[PDB]
């Protein structure tokens, strides 16, 4: 296009792919976090790190 | 305070027993709980303090069979020493530097001049105070009195006998009256204090008729400290406790009659301290409301922690009780690299413990 028009710069035309880290990426990190804490809670009260699985799932 | 013979059997609770030991006591369950509702005439704490030769736990033993108490023992250090899987840490001795050694009363009494006696006392100390809170969370939650060898507020008695022989610097004094500033202020006074009489040479006579392999040959109970401990109780201890709790002398030069001080104890009436409000007897035990006694059982049964965290003075100047970083370093590596502590008791797989995959019950107030 030989023209800089403000509209189609924000209309979504359809190319663009999400990665395949987009739609998974939040869901995995949180709950990589969600077992670490339950990790820190358990190093935290010097238990076993992996003991009482059930607060890691 | 009622005894068995009198009452013709064992006494019937008011309510029933809280479990202090497995259940926590918040707000939120002192909203349903409540604590008053259970107490009685026998819910009192008795001191039964004396000389270190004198029958206290025979006396305590069966003040509590008689007037229907529970006995709690007198503190020893291996309480420290054996962790909770019953295994003995004085066998890591050859692996600890030796200013980091452990130090029973066994040590004290052929060794007192060694530098690890002012952390001894010290060390005695937060085993009375963790054990009067003890006896007050069997006070509060299940109405039930409790009786005492020892007491924290007789504990300085102790550690002057061993600043007066000599056995103490200055700055241990100071230490330990900066603790006591510190803590004695946040548990209960005593309802009832007895003290056991003998004089000086009566109890190096039961020292010398007990013949334990340690109080023989050994040169601490000579004719200084033990006269020294006697006329500090007297003239120390039982003048401050009496401010508060009930005082009572018995002659225990002979061998000492049980019946006849139950009933000294039972002629003593203790509603006349409750008839004035600013009465300095019973004042600590003078709550007037049902939330302060439910305050007051909060704070024994719920913030323990926090009074043995009062025990945070930092003091450095000493240098007979500040343990240096590579010698407190390889005391870690040795005392937390134990088959009885190298994790939380009830966690320790390698002595004996399953069902770890699916466990997640800590406890309440566990020493961590
Ligand atoms: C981002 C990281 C992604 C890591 C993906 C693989 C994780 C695998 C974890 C399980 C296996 C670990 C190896 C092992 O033997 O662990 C036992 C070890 C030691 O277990 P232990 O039983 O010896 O416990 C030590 C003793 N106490 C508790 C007293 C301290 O445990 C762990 O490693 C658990 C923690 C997992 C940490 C995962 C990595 C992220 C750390 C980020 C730090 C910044
Ligand atoms: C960022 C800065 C680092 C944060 C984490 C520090 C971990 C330090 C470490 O390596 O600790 C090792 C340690 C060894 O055990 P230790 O504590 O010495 O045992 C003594 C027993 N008395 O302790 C252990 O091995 C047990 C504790 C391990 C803690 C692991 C935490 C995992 C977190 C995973 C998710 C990370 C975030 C992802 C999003
Ligand atoms: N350094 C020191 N020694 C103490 C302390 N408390 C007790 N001891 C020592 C002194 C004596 O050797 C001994 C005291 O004996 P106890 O008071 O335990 O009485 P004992 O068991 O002899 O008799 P009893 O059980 O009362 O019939 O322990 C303390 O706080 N510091």
């Amino acid at each position: 296009s030989a023209v800089n028009d403000p509209l189609e710069l924000l209309t979504n035309k359809g190319t663009h792919e999400p990665s395949f880290l987009s739609p998974i990426w939040n869901p995995i990190a949180c709950g990589v976090a969600g077992v670490g804490a339950a990790i820190f809670i358990n190093w935290g009260f010097r238990k076993p790190v992996f003991s009482g699985i059930q607060k890691h799932i | 305070i009622s005894g068995k013979t009198m009452r013709g059997g064992p006494r019937v609770p008011k309510a029933a027993p809280y479990p202090y030991k497995t259940k926590k006591y918040s707000v939120f369950n002192a909203i349903f709980d409540k604590t008053s509702k259970r107490f009685d005439e026998n819910s009192k704490v008795i001191c039964v303090e004396g000389p270190i030769a004198a029958g206290k736990s025979k006396f305590a033993k069966e003040l509590a069979e008689e007037l229907d108490m529970e006995y709690y023992p007198a503190v020893d250090l291996d309480l420290i020493y054996i962790n909770s899987y019953g295994y003995d840490m004085r066998k890591l001795d050859p692996q600890l530097p030796p200013s980091c050694r452990s130090y029973d009363v066994r040590n004290f009494c052929l060794d007192p001049s060694h530098d690890l006696a002012a952390q001894f006392q010290i060390r005695m100390y937060m085993l009375r105070y963790s054990q009067y809170i003890d006896a007050l969370q069997h006070v509060l939650s299940t109405g039930q009195g409790v009786v005492l060898e020892r007491s924290p507020y007789s504990d300085f008695v102790f550690m002057e006998a061993m600043f007066r022989q000599g056995y103490l610097s200055r700055g241990a004094r100071s230490v330990y009256n900066e603790l006591r500033q510190n803590t004695i202020g946040e548990l209960l006074k005593p309802h009832l204090v007895i003290y056991l009489d003998l004089p000086v040479d009566a109890v190096k006579k039961q020292i010398k008729a007990r013949n334990v392999d340690y109080e023989v040959q050994s040169k601490v109970f000579s004719d200084a400290y033990l006269s020294d401990l006697e006329q500090l109780y007297k003239q120390q201890y039982l003048k401050d406790i009496s401010t508060h709790a009930e005082l009572l002398i018995y002659d225990w030069t002979a061998g000492g009659e049980t019946e006849v001080v139950v009933e000294d104890i039972e002629r003593i009436d203790f509603n006349q301290f409750e008839a004035d409000i600013h009465n300095k007897k019973m004042l600590d035990w003078r709550f007037p409301l049902e939330a302060e006694w439910c305050e007051a059982r909060i704070k024994y049964c719920h913030e323990k922690p926090d009074l043995m965290n009062y025990f945070n003075v930092p003091r450095f100047d000493v240098p007979e009780l500040v343990r240096s970083a590579d010698d407190g370093k390889v005391w870690r590596d040795v005392w937390f690299n134990a088959p009885g502590m190298k994790y939380r008791p009830g966690y320790n797989a390698d002595m004996g413990d399953e069902g770890l995959l699916t466990k997640t019950k800590i406890g309440i107030n566990q020493g961590i």
